[PDB]
């Protein structure tokens, strides 16, 4: 344990040196063993699922739990949790005169939680009676909302 | 045998039975040993018939 | 100034999903106030290395830290060996009106707490009030006149 | 109170009783 | 903020009231209606004895001398007097249980010389008890002291 | 009669011994203001100072800081009773004082009617009923999550036979002012979606900008806009944001509003969203009895909805699980040692038979006075078993 | 205990699974320990009757 | 990079669970060398450039 930690901190004296893409991904330090202890598999008793689906049903509902239990060390997930994939078409992009940079820039500003304050808060004008939080943009949730981006 | 066998800190309460079950057995053995020497020693070397 | 939802999705989750491979762990009980605060709590079997645990978690968090918005990071995260139940409460008052809630606190925050929170005052120290800070109270009208935004 | 009470209560009825029964559930246990 | 056309200038001061305020005005407290601040201390899992509070009034010890006019520490809420009065009112219980025994001892074998033996035997053992104790970690507690007399 | 008096005599952990200290919690409704709450904390400080000035030394009240909730809406009140001595009769003791007060703050517009004592032993007062957790094990949400919580709290509120005081934890669900930027109607207006947000946020939420040294100490610089310009919805419009073209544009020009609903305290239990349900055993029933039911009532609940137990119901406890096993051993090893210096198999019976005699006094005394079957009684019981065997042993011994 | 408590988390996960999801167990160090013991305690018992 | 390697952009909630948003361009437009050309990038002047 103390070792498993020493290394996870002498790494910091370096972390701010890794590119922003590696950091944004996230580093993982741990007490390995390199050699599985069991392997539950999940299958589709009905075709309603698939490699793409089954994994995700796992990744988002089975693994998170099993990887902070007695499931010491690490849990390799055979497949991958879903993610919103945006498959760019260069032709189309070029027609409308746009590069993947506009597409990212677009997403980053149309899909994101933005913190706005509240009504009558912290230091209020004496006499205020109402006090409510303010809600603004809130992350998208459907393949559809993403399709409507401008 | 009635005290010690509780020192089994079993649960959030053993947190006390521990704090307990021993304090006595110790105090006891002490007293048993004490009562074995010194006491006999004193009561034997000490005062009138 | 972030709502319970933006601070549950934006922070609470990126920090919960990153709590894996942690020696001993009975459960984690997260929260997410409209106040703009979150507070995940992790509990460990009795007798679990208070200190090694208090550290494991303060590092598996890093594999996530670069994912929290820049506003939460710039604020700073706090991990620690709680107890949730005060051990004493000194209060400081104004024997003369020369002080005030705004003042007294700050005299404390900047001269009493820093010290008392790195002594035997193990765990944490809740400061009833707040250290001063330079507040800039914007006037929208004025701002708009001179044609300026925050 | 908790401590002592049960301690005393039990101790009295344990002295004025065990002083009559012991001599008995000993003879008997032969 | 901007240099205006007509040669004039617009300073922050012109678009915002500027004063030292709190970082947050959410919490405000009073000690008997009198404005006040304070220190809401805690413990570190498996922390130390009162030693924590022992050493809280350590830091504050020397802080008191450089306090401005009007600052007076006050002590609402405090687990200390308990421990102080919890002990006292036990060590007394232990002493009394001795004089008590010395009597019953006498009332049976008229002899200040014999009655003195069990008078020399009990303390001895108790002493020896805190000993075997420490040997196993257990500390003089407001809970360990009972089994002493019992 | 010993077993009778024993099954009769109820049990607990440790006694709430008055600690010349205690505290009352204040809790207002949804969207309540710091001012409003403060009216409450004031009505509270008045009591202890006037109708109880005889026992109360000092009150320390904090507005905007509960055991949860936090922010203008909750309050705490650390009370410090007078010296132990100057507080005679049970009348002036903590249990009484807190009682009077609980009944006192009862007649007030907001459920804070509380005050209580320090759960016997700090952080270790995990014996006051149960803790229930409802998890959202499916794709469901706050909608259905809570929507199955009202539905559970019903089924349990209906039959107070094996369940008493079943409620949630400050989830509430107060309104929220939802602002919706009309992106295009703005992107088209010559205004960046960025200048918009930082303006909406810096103004109503605050913005931690830079740091600065104030008397040789680093502190923060905050930007937030005066109070008067952010107390009411309409005020949203007063704010103007620069445009590419060069001229300001009001908010009302590129955004609509509308009151919606949210929860000032979304929570989770092991990754999954959750909702905590508290409650008491039941008048004359143990946690277990009260729980088996709680597990059933949940089953009814919609699909996805699930549960689990946390602290104060994660284990099973003493008399009813522990002691009945270890107690075995204590008098199981007794029939041993009592052979290690007797050797008869039958003779160690005598000494054993005593045990009940003392247990009868202990149970007797216990029942006569208020006293309950707890650690200390327990502790006492064993030692009582010892002394018994003591006397017995010698008698039997000398006999031999 | 690790695997003991892996089939702990999965224990309660099974109830909220949609139609078509069936856990299956290829690869498993468990039966060994189970059959490694058994076929030893037997060895010990037999060496007694023997 | 966004086109042939992928780009982890933002996050989004998919059924009360945060997940990632990736930008990468369809498969057909990145299987062969020549394809490198199909990609156009904006210029200061305003017009695309292969």
């Amino acid at each position: 344990d103390i070792a498993q930690v020493q290394v996870q901190n002498k790494l910091q004296l370096a972390m701010p040196l890794l590119p922003q893409e590696v950091q944004q991904q996230g580093v993982s330090v741990e007490k390995s063993s390199s050699s599985f202890l069991m392997v539950v598999g999940v299958i589709n008793t009905d075709g309603t699922m698939t490699q793409e689906d089954i994994s995700d049903y796992v990744a988002a509902n089975m693994k998170d739990a099993i990887s902070r239990t007695s499931g010491v060390g690490d849990v390799q997930l055979f497949g991958s949790q879903y993610a919103m994939r945006i498959w760019m078409n260069p032709n189309e992009l070029n027609k409308f005169q746009l590069t993947p940079v506009d597409v990212i820039t677009a997403i980053k500003a149309q899909n994101a939680q933005v913190a706005a304050g509240q009504l009558g808060g912290t230091p209020p004008v004496k006499g205020q009676q109402l006090n409510a939080s303010i809600i603004a943009q809130t992350r998208l949730t459907s393949t559809e909302e993403f399709g409507k981006i401008l | 045998a009635v005290f010690v066998p509780m020192a089994f800190f079993g649960g959030s309460t053993g947190a006390i039975y521990r704090q307990f079950s021993i304090t006595i057995v110790s105090a006891m053995a002490l007293s048993v040993l004490v009562a074995l020497i010194l006491t006999p020693a004193l009561c034997a070397t000490m005062l009138k018939p | 100034g972030a709502d319970a939802k933006t601070v549950q999705d934006t922070v609470t989750q990126v920090i919960e999903q990153n709590m894996n491979g942690i020696d001993n762990l009975m459960y984690m009980s997260s929260n997410s106030d409209s106040t703009g605060t979150v507070q995940i709590t992790l509990t460990f079997e009795s007798g679990t290395d208070a200190d090694i645990a208090q550290v494991q978690v303060q590092n598996k968090l890093q594999l996530a830290m670069p994912l929290l918005p820049q506003e939460v990071q710039q604020q700073g995260v706090s991990v620690e060996k709680s107890s949730s139940s005060f051990l004493m409460v000194v209060g400081v008052i104004n024997t003369d009106g020369t002080m005030t809630q705004e003042d007294i606190s700050d005299y404390v925050a900047a001269n009493m707490k820093d010290a008392i929170s790195r002594t035997s005052g193990v765990g944490d120290v809740q400061l009833f009030g707040s250290q001063y800070a330079m507040r800039i109270w914007m006037n929208p009208n004025e701002l708009n006149k001179f044609q300026l935004t925050p | 109170n908790a401590v002592g009470t049960g301690v005393m209560g039990g101790m009295v009825t344990a002295t004025v009783l065990a002083i009559f029964f012991v001599p008995v559930f000993f003879v008997v246990v032969r | 903020l901007k240099v205006n056309q007509d040669g004039s200038r617009v300073l922050l001061r012109d678009v915002a009231k500027i004063e030292l305020g709190g970082e947050n005005y959410d919490i405000i407290a009073e000690f008997n209606g009198q404005p006040a601040s304070g220190l809401g201390i805690k413990l570190a899992t498996g922390a130390n004895a009162l030693d924590t509070a022992a050493a809280i009034r350590a830091e504050l010890a020397k802080m008191e001398p450089f306090f401005p006019s009007g600052l007076k520490i006050v002590y609402p809420y405090d687990t200390t007097p308990f421990v102080k009065i919890s002990i006292h009112e036990v060590v007394k219980t232990l002493v009394e249980a001795i004089i008590l025994v010395f009597l019953v001892m006498y009332l049976f074998l008229q002899n200040f010389r014999a009655t003195l033996i069990p008078t020399i035997a009990v303390p001895v053992v108790l002493l020896g008890t805190f000993a075997v104790l420490a040997a196993f970690g257990f500390s003089i507690n407001t809970l360990t002291m009972f089994g002493m007399v019992l | 009669g010993m077993a009778y008096l024993f099954v009769r005599l109820p049990s607990s952990f440790l006694p709430d011994e008055d600690q010349g200290v205690f505290m009352t919690m204040v809790q207002l409704p949804a969207g309540a203001t710091q001012e409003r709450t403060q009216k409450v904390l004031n009505e509270v400080t008045h009591y202890y100072l006037t109708k109880e000035k005889n026992n109360v030394e000092s009150v320390f009240a904090v507005n905007g800081f509960g055991f949860a909730g936090r922010g203008q809406n909750t309050g705490i009140a650390f009370v410090s009773l007078k010296d132990w001595a100057d507080r005679p009769g049970e009348e002036n003791k903590v249990e009484a004082i807190t009682m009077r007060a609980t009944r006192a703050f009862s007649q007030i517009k907001d459920a804070m009617v509380f005050a209580f004592n320090l759960p016997a032993i700090v952080e270790l007062g995990t014996a006051t009923g149960f803790d229930f957790e409802l998890i959202d094990q499916a794709g469901l949400g706050h909608e259905k999550l809570t929507q199955a919580r009202n539905q559970l709290l019903a089924e349990a509120a209906k039959h107070p036979d094996m369940l008493t005081s079943v409620r949630p934890n400050g989830l509430e669900d107060t309104p929220q002012f939802k602002i919706d930027i009309d992106q295009e109607k703005a992107q088209a207006l010559g205004v960046s979606i960025n200048d918009i947000n930082t303006t909406l946020g810096a103004a109503w939420g605050g913005s931690y900008v830079n740091d600065f040294i104030d008397r040789g100490r680093v502190k923060k610089v905050y930007v937030m806009s005066e109070a008067k310009y952010r107390m009411l919805p309409d005020d949203i419009g007063d704010w103007y944001v620069r445009a590419a073209d060069g001229q300001m544009v009001p908010f009302s020009a590129f955004s609509s509003s509308r009151w919606e609903y949210g929860s000032p305290r979304l929570e989770r239990y092991n990754g999954l969203p959750s909702m905590e349900i508290l409650g008491q055993a039941a008048p004359g029933k143990s946690t277990g009895e009260a729980m088996e039911l709680m597990e059933q009532l949940a089953s009814k609940l919609p699909t996805g909805v699930g549960y689990d137990w946390t602290g104060m119901s994660y284990q099973e406890r003493l008399s009813g699980n522990q002691a009945p096993s270890l107690y075995a051993i204590s008098l199981i090893v007794v029939f041993l040692c009592l052979a290690a210096l007797y050797e008869s198999w039958s003779i160690p019976f005598s000494v054993m038979l005593v045990v009940p005699l003392g247990v009868i006094g202990a149970l007797l005394a216990a029942t006569f006075r208020g006293l309950t079957n707890d650690v200390y009684f327990q502790v006492g019981l064993l030692t009582t078993i010892g002394l018994s065997a003591k006397n017995a042993i010698l008698i039997v011994e000398f006999a031999k």
